[PDB]
């Protein structure tokens, strides 16, 4: 019973951890892409001269 | 503004990327270790209970 | 420029040069606990060799580093702004004198 | 100028704080190892407190206790960070200056994890459990029929 | 006496001493965890103010 | 002449409004993380309101919450914008003149 | 953040994997030998009793 | 929508997985113990009768 | 967190910067006038006839 008590507070719920990791990876790829496009935001300024 | 010296959008994107990466880091640590409460900074009282 | 007749207490300007502070040597503790009015201030020896109730001295370090840096910033910014204003006024004088010459 | 100073001083302050996280992480890891040592000590202490074990098995148990306590003291005296004995008997709290316009800090308040400060200091299950005495006091000297002879003699 | 040590003689309540040590260690560990939380929150706040 | 005065003053007013936008951004950003502090405090209050936690762990929760409150106070005191503690104890409403003709 | 010269996540994953493999090794040794008290580093007084 | 921060489908799947896992645990416990009324929380009156 | 040696290196860098500031003061010259220096009286800049 005490081992179950420890599991209820200490062991990680794999089902939610996998989903959290997946969403984190998705956010990472999206962030890298949007950061790139933000880096080409000032490029349009380098058209008129 | 059409200025190039500083890019506020790039800075905001960097911040959100860092937040997502920190979430990924804690998720990866909890996935690898198999313990939700390690590095007590998450659920400090929980580690005392455990 | 010093005065012998009038002295200054630790916190005040008192004519009485000497107070006869009362300290008790705490037996088995070897610490000169205060007795007169502080009543256990745990006297420490100051940097000048006299007895005092403080524990930590000034040391040897810029006590307010960033505040002094901000003061330097303010002085430099004031001078730079004054020079810029004089420069703008001088440019206006250039324009006015050129017009008057014409 | 004011904004440049503030923004880049805040970047430097972020660097200082981020070093603070690393310091706390190292100290927390050392404390976790001490925690595992205490867990093992408690397990084998519950084992040794049984009366069925003869004296020599208690001697072996105490040998393992001494090894664990020595390792705890080693962790205390050897956990280093930037040449600072962070988890030792001489470790004043840190400052971690965060933000420009100094006057605000983040006190760490980390110190005193070792034997003789976790309270064990003599932990023993058998005969061999040598503890520590205290410096004799002048009050004690007088108490046991002290007779003065001179300057504290 | 002169020598600084003496026999321990079967430390009275072992598990109570161990539990006191556990309480002290867990208190300090929880303080450090709280400091880590505060410090990462400061990191986020300072980054926001920097931007 | 009147048109130049109006256009130049109104452009400067646009700059002033931009300064106000930036100040609002800083204040909102600081408040956004004070929000996370309050969220964590609420979550841990829910956790520690349980009776299964003995006094030592409630003390640990209280210590962490004390850290959170001290951090909120630090945010209030240290949040600065052009030498103005905008989100602090002494923060009067600003003016932000937009348009000429005071 | 976006640093690559050190991968802290890889390090913690490796450490946790090493702990898991140590547990697996102890379990495998106990299974093959059939003795819980083997390699006196495990239950030192236990092997004295045995 | 097209959101990524929250995945409602994943949460629903996790909940159904938890319910199925609880049912499986009860089934395994009943098989291993061999008594339908064990851990009295189920059929408390049945426990009193037994 | 910085020990004494790193603080000493920081102080060396700060001393270098201060020496540069002092150098800029002593050597910023304009027509033989150390304009941004410790001996720089305000100038006149006669602008116009009828002195």
């Amino acid at each position: 019973n005490l081992s179950s008590a420890r599991s209820r507070i200490q062991d990680a719920d794999y089902a939610t951890e996998v989903s959290n990791m997946s969403k984190a990876q998705i956010l990472q790829q999206a962030g890298t892409s949007v950061l790139a496009q933000a880096n080409q935001v000032p490029q349009t300024v380098l058209s008129l001269l | 503004a059409a200025v190039i010296n500083t890019n506020y959008l790039s800075l905001v994107a960097q911040n959100n990327l860092n937040k997502s990466q920190s979430s990924l880091g804690t998720a990866i640590e909890r996935l690898s270790s198999g313990l939700r409460i390690n590095s007590a900074k998450d659920d400090a009282a929980g580690m005392a209970i455990a | 420029g010093e005065l012998t007749d009038i002295q200054t207490f630790d916190t005040s300007y008192k004519i009485n040069a000497d107070t006869g502070e009362v300290t008790v040597v705490g037996d088995n503790s070897a610490t000169a606990g205060q007795y007169a009015s502080a009543d256990g201030a745990k006297v420490l020896v100051g940097s000048d060799g006299k007895l005092t109730t403080e524990t930590t001295s000034a040391g040897d370090k810029t006590t307010d580093p960033l505040k002094t840096l901000d003061a330097a910033f303010t002085k430099l910014d004031k001078l730079t702004g004054e020079l810029g204003a004089v420069q703008n006024r001088l440019e206006s004088t250039i324009a006015n004198l050129n017009n008057v010459v014409n | 100028n004011r904004f440049t100073a503030n923004v880049r001083g805040l970047t430097q302050a972020a660097r200082n704080a981020n070093d603070g996280i690393s310091l706390a992480q190292t100290t927390e890891g050392a404390a976790s190892e001490v925690n595992t040592h205490l867990q093992r000590i408690r397990e084998l202490t519950v084992q040794a407190s049984n009366g069925s074990y003869s004296q020599e098995q208690l001697d072996s148990v105490q040998g393992e206790i001494n090894q664990r306590l020595a390792d705890i003291d080693r962790i205390s005296e050897q956990t280093d960070f930037n040449g600072v004995k962070v988890l030792s008997d001489s470790a004043k709290p840190l400052t971690l200056q965060v933000g420009a316009n100094d006057g605000e800090t983040i006190t760490l308040n980390l110190s005193e994890i070792s034997v003789k400060t976790l309270g064990l200091d003599g932990f023993n299950v058998n005969g061999k459990g040598v503890t520590q005495n205290r410096s004799a006091t002048v009050t004690d000297v007088i108490a046991q029929g002290g007779t003065l002879q001179g300057d504290g003699t």
